[PDB]
């Protein structure tokens, strides 16, 4: 029988009898409300449950329902659009058909809709007796305008098939596909069930290279990440968080987003839930909703533990989920701070032996096995096809105290971090991303592609570190040089670091022309400004050495108006601008610095 | 002879906790037995016998105890502790962190089966190592010197480039072949692939033995994967009698993994929470080298480390320099610098180097200006640090030397770039082009003996 019975209950803890034959971490139903939990402890017919939910008024002799499965997530189609706790629970639909503001104890809504049809169409050269194998496409759901849903074949099931629905309307509780092995068969509706904690197999994990783009001249010139990258962001009020988030959702190379808030305060997961359906992108000459290719996991800091632990775990497997589609899709975790609170909780309600600053023993084993799960693949199954996942985290260390060991974990970790900073945003200088503490590793694997497809990107990547290295080393000079007194090779240093910093690094996101910076315009605008570097250096160090020598004050004297033309390079659009015309401007502009520059040589 | 007599199997799974399951009516249990799990969907794990009890045996199960049951699951007991087949074709091959095939080859046919725990070596039939390997990396031959044989870790943090300097010694190390066995413990992917490829592109994988666990395999793997490098490199050295250099990727990852697997037992903790014993536990590892009586072959370990926080007293990185010959640091001030290797020489030591050196060995001046080199690089630090807080103008010309010979030591001595291989003598004479900067009755580490032959050139 499938039934055992509560022996004993204290606090969160409860024990149940005739549970012989359940299996480590599988799910509990408790009570006759239906309280959720899962088995810790195995011992003789007993089990010890770690219920989830509030234990109060549980009582010795009732049920006990065990349901075959650990932790485990519905992947199928109405995943587009959908907002989920930390444990899959549909907020939206738990609304709607409760009627209420609150989340009842032992809500059991099914996470996908099994009332709604969904028009299937099978892979057209599958016919009865074909072989088939996991991670096999055998159909596509039409789930909306953006987003093919391919019906896809479980991973660790295979056979001959032994039937396939025609094409029509169907739901997800319906039998689409057929198949038997070793004379043992298998029913398949839409709808397939995997276990959190289990990595999502592929044929082959393969090298990141390609950029995915945000749109912002920072990040996607100094900072670079790979689709398949790790990412790492500082998670702090006054930074301006929400320019990454908009950025990945509206105009990145992703073709799906996962977003998953942590343990977050009620009223800061309110502003993304009101925030995230609102925003649109264009697509094919028409506006479309961020939401067609999203879905939400969220978590307030009074949502069961259990949901607080689990919730990057089932945002990452539905992000594997998309990913073996042959899908791009990126992942953003809220804060993992929230997260590694919560494992210290369940740790501490276990009372495990408490290692460094109280968190458990596995933390950085939990971390690393985690952000091991992002990269580009050779997915599993016959339609020869690539995709990827992506990780964002945000860390949050006290007071900025990077020793902490979840930010020292999460940072041994990760390949890039996009340092924004509050000290930057009260300038109103954005995006506030720290020039000097900001760093991407993924360069040495992103050369062959600058290489083909800009070439001369490299080269001026180096110089505008350098040049914004060099008014870092001067700045303290210039206190007791007072200015005046400097090289003028040091004066060009100081205003065309000036330059970059005032009109390349800050992108205001609300102007309709500067929205989004294509990489072809701002590989243009820094190929300008360090042309005008080397032009002005040349003209100091060719004359510098006897002649009534070059000085910056000559410069801006003679060159003002190519100086603004500079400063002006920010305003073009590509909206009414072709590539074509944005090009031959910036060539315009290096033909008109060649002849100021030529007329005072 | 052979275990001829017919394995039990049981299903009395009596209790499952953490990472431990607990079968009774065992018949004679035996202590570090190897047990084999089936569970009821088919899938097999392995465990070994960490107590025994009357009736009672506890399993540790290595690949967890997730979705074990009191009912179905069975357990067979192999009759005997856990025994790795060893063959001379395992050069070329790779590994599993338990010892598993993942090349696509075969499964290894046994010239023996060997216990995986080693055994103590008499302290009678070792032979001091005294041969010295020229690493062509000049801050490690000049001023840490490494014997054939010897136990030198490297120190180094998240983010330094350990694997770069790791994989530059493969390449390089030579007297003035070695088959190489690496293990890895809890690597990404992008880390195997950098060492795979090097040794690949490099034509050296025929010579070559790997065993991979990276950061998604199990953890309990990886309190065993060094076990079975080391069982490898025992055979090849003292039966096949080869030279061996063997590697051991991130212990840090070793101790983590045995600090959660003891942590679930509740044996007493030492210093931040680590088992009680980890010193007696490494040293079970890194005692597993040197040369032997009447045996031409060798072992050399050089483990890799990182520290946490950067910090040299955490119980790593501490305990081990407590039992390993010396050690090599990678210096976080010198990486963001720019220099490559960053060693910074003053934390990092070799030991067997005193006897490795000098006359006959390599030069006769070789013990005398490395001392020298040591001296003039602290002094250095020291003026530096002096003219943090007074500021130049308050330096006299002598601690204007010693700050001299700073700036060219690191750009000299130190930075080298990942393919240049210097000899010894390059390394010395590069040591006593800096020490000329000094007027010689300063250099008070040197004999005038030693000065009158060697300065004035």
């Amino acid at each position: 029988s499938t039934f055992g019975y509560v022996h004993g209950v204290s606090g969160p803890v409860v024990t149940a009898c005739d549970m012989a034959g359940a299996a480590m971490y599988e799910l509990v139903r408790v009570g006759h409300s239906e309280l959720v939990g899962e088995i810790i402890r195995l011992e003789g017919d007993m089990a010890t449950i770690q219920v989830y939910e509030e234990t109060s008024g549980v009582s010795v002799g009732d049920p006990v329902l065990r349901t075959g499965k650990p932790l485990s997530v519905e992947l199928g189609p109405g995943i587009m659009g959908a907002i989920f706790d930390g444990i899959q629970r549909p907020l939206s639909d738990i609304s709607s058909q409760t009627q209420s503001i609150y989340i009842p104890r032992g809500v059991n809504v099914s996470a996908l809709s099994r009332d709604i049809k969904w028009e299937f169409i099978p892979s057209k050269n599958l016919r009865v007796g074909s072989h088939i194998t996991g991670g096999d496409i055998y159909g596509i759901v039409n789930e909306n305008s953006l987003i093919k849903h391919k019906i896809m074949l479980p991973p660790r099931s295979r056979g001959s098939v032994t039937y396939i629905a025609p094409p029509g309307n169907y739901d997800a509780s319906d039998v689409v596909l057929e198949l038997e092995f070793e004379g043992v068969k298998e029913k398949l509706s839409m709808v397939q069930v995997w276990p959190v904690r289990q990595v999502r197999p592929v044929t082959e994990k393969l090298p990141a290279n390609h950029p995915l783009l945000t749109g912002q001249r920072v990040l996607d010139a100094l900072f670079p990440c790979v689709q398949g990258g790790t990412t790492a962001i500082p998670g702090a009020f006054g930074c301006g968080k929400t320019v990454i988030s908009q950025s990945l959702s509206k105009y990145s190379n992703s073709d799906v987003i996962i977003y998953v808030g942590c343990g977050e305060r009620g009223n800061e997961m309110s502003e993304v839930l009101r925030d995230f359906p609102e925003l649109t992108m264009e697509v094919d000459g028409k506006v479309e909703s961020i939401m067609k290719r999203t879905a939400l996991v969220a978590n307030t800091s009074n949502m069961p533990v259990a949901a607080r632990e689990a919730s990057i775990y089932t945002g990452i497997t539905l992000s594997e989920y998309f990913r073996d589609m042959g899908y791009h899709v990126s992942m953003m975790a809220d804060s993992t701070s929230r997260w590694a609170e919560a494992l210290r909780e369940i740790s501490g309600r276990l009372a495990e032996m408490p290692a460094d600053s109280g968190y458990p023993a596995y933390l950085g084993a939990r971390l690393a096995s985690f952000y091991e799960r992002a990269g580009r693949v050779k997915c599993l199954g016959n339609p020869e096809r690539e995709g990827s996942v992506s990780i964002v985290g945000a860390v949050s260390p006290p007071g900025g105290d990077f020793s902490d060991p979840v930010t020292s974990a999460t940072l041994g970790i990760v390949q890039v971090f996009w340092g924004l900073d509050k000290k930057l945003a009260q300038r109103k200088h954005f995006p506030s991303v720290n020039w000097l503490i900001s760093y991407s590793k993924y360069m040495r694997a992103l050369d062959e592609y600058y290489d083909k497809h800009f070439t001369e990107f490299v080269p001026l990547r180096t110089k505008a570190k350098e040049i914004l290295q060099e008014e870092e080393d001067l700045a303290e000079i210039v206190q007791l040089v007072g200015k005046a007194s400097l090289a003028e090779t040091d004066k060009i240093t100081l205003e065309v670091a000036k330059l970059i910093k005032d009109d390349f690094l800050q992108q205001n996101g609300y102007t309709p022309y500067d929205r989004f910076c294509p990489f072809y315009k701002t590989v243009g605008m820094l190929s300008n400004m360090i042309s005008f570097y080397d032009m002005a250096r040349r003209a100091v160090e060719t004359t510098a050495q006897s002649d009534n020598k070059i000085t910056w004050s000559i410069i801006r004297e003679h060159m003002g108006e190519i100086l603004y033309k500079l400063s002006s390079m920010k305003f073009k659009d590509p909206v009414k601008d072709g590539e074509a015309k944005i090009k031959a401007d910036y060539a315009q502009l290096l033909e008109d610095m060649q002849n100021a520059f030529r007329s005072l040589e | 002879n052979y275990l001829s007599q017919p394995r039990l199997t049981y299903k009395t799974v009596s209790g499952v906790n953490g990472p431990l399951v607990i079968l009774d009516h065992v018949k004679f249990p035996r202590y570090a037995e190897i047990v084999h799990l089936t569970l009821p969907d088919g899938t097999k794990r392995s465990g070994q016998v960490l107590e025994v009890s009357g009736s009672k045996a506890v399993v540790q199960v290595f690949e967890g105890t997730s979705g074990i049951d009191a009912k179905k699951t069975s357990c067979e007991f192999t009759g005997d502790i856990l025994r790795t087949p060893v063959s001379e074709d395992m050069l070329g091959r790779v590994f599993n962190g338990s010892g598993k095939p993942i090349d696509r080859g075969p499964v290894v046919l046994a010239e023996d089966f060997l216990d995986i725990m080693g055994q103590p070596i008499n302290p009678q039939c070792r032979i001091y190592p005294e041969e010295m390997i020229q690493t062509g990396i000049s801050a490690i031959d000049g001023m840490n010197s490494i014997a054939r044989g010897q136990k030198i870790p490297i120190f180094s943090a998240a983010g330094l480039p350990h694997n770069e300097i790791a994989a530059q010694i493969c390449r390089q190390a030579g007297l003035v072949n070695f088959a190489i066995v690496f293990a890895a413990m809890g690597v990404n992917m992008e880390t195997a692939r950098f060492f795979k490829s090097d040794f690949e592109e490099n034509g050296s994988m025929d010579n070559v033995c790997l065993f991979l666990n990276l950061a998604n395999d199990p953890t309990i793997e990886r309190i065993i994967t060094p076990r079975l490098a080391l069982t490898t490199a025992e055979f090849l050295a003292y039966q096949c009698e080869k030279h061996v250099l063997v590697i051991l990727t991130d212990m840090s990852s070793y101790a983590e993994a045995l600090r959660e697997v003891s942590a679930a037992r509740e044996e007493v903790p030492g210093r931040r929470g680590f088992p009680g014993y980890m010193y007696t536990d490494l040293a079970t590892i890194y005692e597993r080298a040197g040369r032997v009586e009447g045996r031409n072959g060798s072992i050399t370990q050089i483990p890799i480390l990182t520290m946490p926080n950067d910090d040299i007293t955490h119980p790593i990185p501490d305990l081990t320099g407590y039992i390993t010959e010396g050690q090599i640091y990678v210096d976080r001030q010198l990486h963001n610098r720019q220099i490559y290797p960053p060693i910074n020489v003053l934390p990092s030591l070799s030991r067997l180097m005193k006897s490795a050196i000098g006359e006959g060995m390599t030069r006769k001046d070789h013990a005398d200006v490395s001392n020298q080199l040591y001296a003039c690089y602290a002094i250095g630090k020291d003026v530096q640090a002096m003219k943090a807080v007074v500021g130049e103008e308050a330096l006299t010309s002598d601690d204007l030397l010693y700050l001299e010979f700073l700036q060219k030591f690191e750009k000299n001595f130190i930075t080298q770039g990942p393919y240049e291989n210097r000899t010894v003598y390059e390394t010395l004479d590069i040591g006593w082009q800096l020490l000329r900067i000094f007027p010689k009755e300063m250099l008070k580490r040197i004999p005038q003996s030693t000065l009158s032959e060697f300065y004035p050139r």
